[PDB]
């Protein structure tokens, strides 16, 4: 019983608030405006059936961005690397990461 | 070199209420074809250092309490809301400029009851709590027209930041175009701190306050100084919000001596209030809240939302 | 209706003066000549950045610097 | 950071004032003084209520400062003028049905 | 994911279980619920100010009216109840097994 | 250290939740739940939601749980082994999983959670001359109508239930 | 007669005085003789930190005119 | 059917109405004793 | 030496503080509570030496008995005793509350509230003028002065 009357009779009543790349005020767009749009105009009309398979890489991508977890991970292992070759005494960290070379602008 | 400003914020705090209880008593006293304390020190200079002495010195009441700790945490919160309410206020310039200032007094404005209803809970009376009860309800009955009066002002103000507060008023004081607004605030202020005429727990129309039962209460000394904290504040809060005075940025002295002799001007009209007249009736300033105060507040909040609109007058956001 | 409109004025002053205030409140918005220029100050106020138009050849009403004649104007403002 | 700084020195302040309104009066040993449900209200609870429920009716009406700068002005104005209506009707159904009565 | 998600969840959880596990009174149930209340609220804030989603920040202020219109309708039948039996107990609650 | 403060704030947020979900009483369970406010209070002002922190203080800790206090002294009277138990029974918990994600930077409870300090998300831009969360909230008016009919409609039905059930006639 | 609640009035008004002149000068102090800057908003708040980058000296009020370009 | 457990069980009332299962009595005086200071009054107060 | 040095100027901040701010606790019990308000009128007004007028029951230094003392409320008089803070003090005023008075030999008249509360100034008269309460208090306030808490104190 999804009685569709906002597009029977035409009104607006919650669509605005739906998504993230609707129509914001004072044209502030989200964190990941460009991945949702994309993944939306991918999986449109097409069904959900269609969506989970045919828009796998952009759902992807849509969810990585919302979420961050690879990247985190990535700068995690980097991170870990960097920490345990400080233990091991192999590198030492650029001036430019030490925070004694006047910032650029 | 922060910490030297929050203490020169944080202890002539102190040291002003201290004396506010002495400006209180000798203006009680003249009011009242008498004078007041003039023995002690010299013109009474030092009866509030007498006075805080003698309070800091004595005995702990007779009773225990239910719960020690929360007998502990009520003097705790209500001198930290005490303080904590003066650091946003523009003097000309606050110790804490925040964006939301005005919300961030009425929100912890807000919290100050937790001190009345914990005190309540800690007596051992049954009957001091319905008292406590009686005294949070009608804070937080009068925190309402103190929100949406608060709401109506900055509407002709464009945010809640506090500072812009001074901006807003250069060219008229703000009790001009609000001045009904600014007598339902300023006896809305009157009955937040339980000032007379509604101190109904510190007076009679009580059934707690009835010569010779129990309740311990805390350290006398610590709600009273809170509570003079809150009565210097919310004075130099309505002078601030409705009679704004004139700031040179390059002689910002100007302003502190101005906005100080109106703030000492409004808080000397609370010991004028307090000499003249008699208590309400507990249900009479329950009336006056939801009755009078609240029906005229909403209608002046849909004025003062249509207006700037009426006149293009809309006040900007930054 | 003007004998109890002075009873609920003689009675009931705090309430008349509330429906009286709610009632300029709600109808003078639509009578006032200056609730126009509150929209006109709203929109006209560049909270974002003016992103200029690709010229292709063919916009005579979109100027080509800021101090050129066509292009929206804030005249009325000045002036009031 | 120099809120947190300020809140931790008010609470400090009120802390210490604390332990001295009751440790010091304990110095001086004084004598050892040995000698020697609640009833409801419906009103007072009704009062309660109908605070909370005109906070939060409130808690809609804060953001109008902000909401004054919209360019959907009579919408925006309707619904400003329609909640703090809607405020309305609720006190004049509190005052009708004796909900403000002695306490009023 | 982002490591406070996971203790704002937990506190959820907590304030689940004890909301799950009565122990004597009313109050402290609505307490845990109004607690679950206040765990939404936290995340779903951290949520839209983490995405700069702007249209949802109108989101836990509607959440919250909605739920403390709740509490007081909870508080109420508290009321009720403690009018009835002179006490929150849970336990007096007990007419409608037969 | 302090790059770590959201999630300090967190970690006492579920200890203030184990707080009063072990709830000794009523009392007690509200100044529990006062200051888990508070400090989720301040982890949503660390995001930057400084209108809706407010609004944690003057409608949650200002209205909602001063009512709560209020009704608990009307409706209870004035103030164990199994709330000390189950305190520390949670405490056990929470600092295991706050040490599991400590030392391996990598957990999982029901999903995974990265052990870094979440101001790694945080994005690197302006919003300019106002605040993102002010005009979404200021939407609440111009685009969101129909939100404020429903809203302010339950809260007049709510005025009009509790003046229903309260009354016993 | 009545004029004697004034030394009172007087030393609460010096009190009150403490506060406001007291920050005004000390933000004038931590700041170059000038005012705080005050960054409501994050614009004013990325104009700040590029003061506090363009200086050198780590210090937003340290203010560089044109004698800093050629 | 009634077992060994559910046997202490009584039908509900018919009209599904059940008993019930009373004021403050206050013990008052004059609160600063200067004017009247020597006053005992018994209250039964109703609120 | 320099510890009786020290406590005896403690001793004397703090004597100044307790009798300089007096907070009586008047018993209205008879014609005495009328001429304890002309103590507190404004020709001899009270307030001015730190002496405030209708201070609490709870936090009050000296609780004055202004009045008949009846065999019905000495145990009210004594549970009001037992509840004052130490420094508590006691001024008698008037020939009632000092020795039973005009109704020394009625079956239930307390002859002299000494026979229940230690007294520390007896003010006599019927009534004792509000001058010469204010004499008593002022009395009061050198018995205060001349306490050596601290230097007793120090010599145990
Ligand atoms: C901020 C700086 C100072 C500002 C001024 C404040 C200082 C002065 C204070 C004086 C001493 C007050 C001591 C405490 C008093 C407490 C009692 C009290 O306030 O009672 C309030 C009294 C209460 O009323 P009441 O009790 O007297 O009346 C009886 C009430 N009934 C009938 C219900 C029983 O009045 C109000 O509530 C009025 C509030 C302010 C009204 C402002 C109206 C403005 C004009 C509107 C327009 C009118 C014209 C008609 C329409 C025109 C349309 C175009
Ligand atoms: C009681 C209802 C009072 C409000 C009536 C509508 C007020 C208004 O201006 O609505 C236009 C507003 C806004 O119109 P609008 O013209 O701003 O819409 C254009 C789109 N935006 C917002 C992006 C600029 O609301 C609607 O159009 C939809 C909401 C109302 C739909 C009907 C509700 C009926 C409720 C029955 C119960
Ligand atoms: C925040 C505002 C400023 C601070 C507050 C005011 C400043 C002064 C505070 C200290 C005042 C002196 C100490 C407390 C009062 C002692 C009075 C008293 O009765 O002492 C007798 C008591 C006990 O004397 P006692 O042994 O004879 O006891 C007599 C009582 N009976 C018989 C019932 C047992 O003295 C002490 O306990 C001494 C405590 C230390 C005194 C001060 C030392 C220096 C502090 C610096
Ligand atoms: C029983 C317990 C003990 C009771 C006594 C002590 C507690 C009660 C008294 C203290 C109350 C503390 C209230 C603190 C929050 C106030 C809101 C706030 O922080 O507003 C200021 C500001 C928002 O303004 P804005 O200008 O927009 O932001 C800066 C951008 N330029 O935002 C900021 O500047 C944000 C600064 C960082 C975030 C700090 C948040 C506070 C710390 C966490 C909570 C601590 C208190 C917990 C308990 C509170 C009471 C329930
Ligand atoms: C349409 C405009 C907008 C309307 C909505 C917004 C209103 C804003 C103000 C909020 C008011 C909230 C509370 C309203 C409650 C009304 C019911 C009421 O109070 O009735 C009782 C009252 C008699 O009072 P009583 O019962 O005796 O109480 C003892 C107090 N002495 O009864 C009375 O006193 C009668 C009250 C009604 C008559 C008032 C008439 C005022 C007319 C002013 C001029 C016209 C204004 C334009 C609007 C048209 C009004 C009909
Ligand atoms: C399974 C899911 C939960 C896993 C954690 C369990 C923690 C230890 C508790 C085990 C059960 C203890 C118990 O008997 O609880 C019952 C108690 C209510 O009983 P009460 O009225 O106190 O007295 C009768 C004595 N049973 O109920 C309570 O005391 C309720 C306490 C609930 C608070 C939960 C706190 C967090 C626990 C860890 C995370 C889940
Ligand atoms: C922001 C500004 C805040 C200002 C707050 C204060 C406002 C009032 C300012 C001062 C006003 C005058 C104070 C006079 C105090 C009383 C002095 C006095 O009379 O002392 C007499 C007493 C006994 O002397 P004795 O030697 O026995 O006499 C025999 C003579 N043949 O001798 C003694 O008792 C010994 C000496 C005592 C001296 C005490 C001095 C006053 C102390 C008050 C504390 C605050 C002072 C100001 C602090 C801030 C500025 C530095
Ligand atoms: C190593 C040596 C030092 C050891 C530690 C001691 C440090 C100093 C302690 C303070 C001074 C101790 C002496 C106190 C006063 C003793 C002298 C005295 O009794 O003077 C009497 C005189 C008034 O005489 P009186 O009998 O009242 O006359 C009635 C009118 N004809 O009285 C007067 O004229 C006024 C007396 C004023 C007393 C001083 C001012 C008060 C104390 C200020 C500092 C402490 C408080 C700080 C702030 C507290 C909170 C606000
Ligand atoms: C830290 C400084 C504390 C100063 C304390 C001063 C207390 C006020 C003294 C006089 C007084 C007034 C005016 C007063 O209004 C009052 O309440 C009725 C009292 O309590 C009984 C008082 O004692
Ligand atoms: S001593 Fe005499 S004048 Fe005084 S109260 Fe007693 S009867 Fe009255």
């Amino acid at each position: 019983p999804f009685f569709d009357v906002q597009k029977k009779l035409g009104v607006d009543l919650d669509h605005w608030m739906t998504i993230q790349s609707a129509e914001q005020p004072h044209r502030i767009p989200a964190r990941c405006h460009a991945f949702e749009k994309e993944w939306i105009e991918c999986a449109h009309g097409i069904g959900s059936i269609r969506a989970e398979k045919e828009c796998k890489i952009e759902f992807e991508d849509f969810r990585e961005c919302l979420l961050r977890q690879k990247t985190m991970k990535r700068l995690n292992a980097i991170k870990r690397q960097r920490d345990k070759l400080i233990k091991e005494g192999k590198y030492t960290p650029p001036p430019h990461h030490s925070g004694q070379e006047d910032l650029r602008p | 070199m922060f910490m030297i400003n929050v203490l020169t914020l944080i202890i002539p705090i102190l040291l002003a209420v201290a004396f506010l209880t002495l400006v209180e008593r000798k203006v009680l006293g003249y009011m009242q074809f008498r004078k007041g304390p003039n023995v002690v020190g010299p013109y009474g200079l030092l009866q509030p250092i007498a006075d805080a002495i003698k309070l800091f010195i004595k005995e702990p009441l007779r009773p225990a309490t239910s719960s020690i700790s929360m007998f502990i945490l009520a003097p705790i919160l209500a001198l930290t809301l005490a303080l904590t309410m003066w650091i946003p206020l523009p003097m000309p310039y606050p110790l804490i400029n925040m964006n939301l200032g005005v919300l961030f007094m009425l929100a912890m404005s807000s919290l100050a009851v937790y001190s009345i209803l914990w005190s309540g809970w800690a007596s051992n009376s049954k009957y001091a709590l319905i008292g406590a009860l009686r005294a949070v309800a009608q804070t937080i009955s009068y925190e309402v027209t103190l929100a949406i009066i608060l709401l109506s002002v900055l509407l002709m103000n464009g945010s809640f930041t506090l500072s812009t507060l001074i901006i807003t008023q250069e060219q008229v004081w703000l009790i001009f175009p609000a001045w009904p607004l600014a007598m339902m605030w300023f006896i809305s202020t009157l009955a937040e701190t339980n000032r007379a005429p509604f101190d109904l727990t510190e007076g009679e129309s009580e059934l707690v306050s009835g010569f010779n039962v129990e309740y311990a209460a805390g350290p006398f000394a610590l709600f009273f100084m809170a509570e003079y904290a809150n009565i210097i504040m919310m004075n130099i809060f309505t002078t601030t919000l409705f009679l704004g005075a004139f700031h040179n940025p390059y002689m910002p002295e100007l302003y502190t001596i101005n906005f100080t002799i109106k703030s000492l001007l409004l808080s000397i009209t609370f010991l004028w209030i307090r000499a003249s007249y008699p208590r309400f009736r507990y249900d009479q300033l329950m009336h006056l809240l939801w009755k009078n105060f609240l029906p005229l507040t909403l209608a002046l909040c849909m004025w003062h939302v249509s207006l700037p609109i009426l006149l293009s007058s809309i006040p900007p956001q930054t | 209706v003007a004998a109890f409109l002075k009873n609920v004025w003689a009675k009931e002053p705090v309430l008349v003066a509330s429906f009286a205030i709610a009632g300029l409140a709600v109808i003078l918005p639509t009578l006032s000549p200056y609730t126009k220029y509150s929209l006109m100050i709203n929109r006209a106020t560049p909270y974002n950045y003016p992103v200029p138009l690709r010229d292709d050849g063919n916009m005579p009403d979109v100027p080509s610097h800021p101090q050129d004649p066509q292009g929206p104007s804030l005249e009325w403002l000045k002036r009031l | 950071m120099n809120l947190m700084i300020t809140l931790l020195t008010n609470f400090t302040l009120a802390t210490l004032l604390v332990t001295i309104a009751f440790w010091l009066p304990q110095l001086n040993v004084y004598s050892e003084k040995t000698s020697p449900r609640l009833p409801f209200s419906m009103k007072f609870f009704l009062v309660a209520i109908t605070f909370l429920l005109f906070d939060l009716e409130i808690a809609l009406l804060l953001p109008l400062p902000w909401a004054s700068q919209t360019t959907n002005l009579n919408t925006m104005l309707t619904m400003a003028l329609l909640l703090i209506f809607l405020l309305a009707v609720s006190l004049a159904y509190e005052w009708t049905q004796k909900g403000l009565e002695w306490t009023e | 994911m982002s490591l406070v998600y996971m203790n704002i969840m937990m506190a959820f959880t907590v304030s689940l279980t004890g909301l799950l596990m009565y122990r004597s009174h009313l109050m402290s149930s609505l307490l845990c619920l109004e607690g679950m209340m206040l765990s939404l609220f936290i995340l779903a804030t951290l949520m839209i100010l983490n995405s700069h989603f702007t249209l949802a920040s109108m989101m836990p202020i509607i959440l919250l009216v909605f739920a403390a219109c709740e509490a007081a309708l909870g508080l109420s039948l508290l009321v009720m109840v403690s009018n009835t039996y002179g006490t929150d107990y849970v336990q007096n609650l007990n007419l409608l097994q037969c | 250290m302090m790059t770590y403060i959201v999630f300090i704030l967190s970690i006492i947020f579920v200890m203030g939740f184990v707080g009063f979900s072990s709830k000794p009483s009523p009392i007690y369970g509200g100044l529990g739940l006062i200051v888990s406010g508070g400090v989720g209070c301040g982890i949503v002002l660390n995001f930057g939601g400084s209108f809706l922190g407010l609004m944690v203080f003057l409608i949650y800790l200002g209205g909602m749980m001063v009512v709560f206090g209020y009704t608990t002294a009307m409706a209870t009277e004035q103030y164990n082994k199994v709330v000390l138990g189950t305190f520390i029974t949670g405490l056990l918990m929470e600092f295991l999983m706050v040490y599991y994600v400590l030392k391996d930077k990598e957990v999982e409870i029901v999903f995974k959670f990265n052990g870094m300090g979440d101001w790694v998300i945080y994005d690197t831009g302006d919003s300019g001359f106002f605040s993102e969360e002010a005009m979404g909230i200021a939407a609440l008016y111009s685009y969101g109508t129909w939100l404020v009919i429903v809203t302010g409609w339950s809260l007049l039905i709510g005025v009009v239930v509790i003046m229903e059930i309260t009354r016993g006639n | 007669m009545w004029f004697e609640v004034l030394p009172g009035i007087a030393v609460m008004g010096v009190c009150l005085f403490i506060p406001g002149m007291a920050t005004a000068r000390i933000h004038r102090f931590s700041n170059g003789g000038r005012e705080k800057r005050v960054a409501h908003y994050s614009y004013q708040w990325y104009l700040m930190e590029r003061d506090r980058r363009v200086s050198g000296v780590n210090r937003y009020y340290v203010s560089k005119g044109l004698e800093n370009i050629d | 059917y009634p077992t060994k457990e559910t046997a202490h069980w009584k039908p509900p009332p018919w009209n599904d109405v059940d008993p019930p299962k009373s004021n403050l009595t206050l013990n008052f005086g004059p609160q600063h004793p200067a004017a009247h200071g020597v006053l005992r009054l018994v209250m039964e107060l109703s609120g | 030496s320099r510890g009786e040095y020290v406590v005896a100027k403690l001793d004397d901040l703090i004597n100044w503080a307790r009798r300089s701010s007096l907070w009586p606790m008047t018993f209205g019990l008879a014609c005495c509570a009328v001429e304890m308000m002309h103590m507190a009128a404004p020709r001899y007004d009270m307030d001015r030496f730190g002496v405030v007028f209708r201070a609490s029951p709870r936090q009050s230094d000296v609780m004055i008995v202004a009045g008949t003392l009846t065999n019905k409320m000495a145990p009210a008089l004594r549970k009001v005793y037992d509840q004052m803070p130490e420094p508590r003090y006691v001024v008698s005023m008037g020939s009632c509350a000092n020795g039973g008075g005009y109704y020394h030999y009625s079956y239930s008249v307390v002859r002299g509230c000494d026979r229940i509360v230690p007294v520390d100034i007896y003010v006599p008269g019927c009534p004792p003028t509000a001058e010469a309460l204010l004499y008593g208090i002022l009395q009061l306030q050198k018995k205060i002065k001349r306490e050596k808490r601290l230097r007793i104190w120090y010599r145990r």
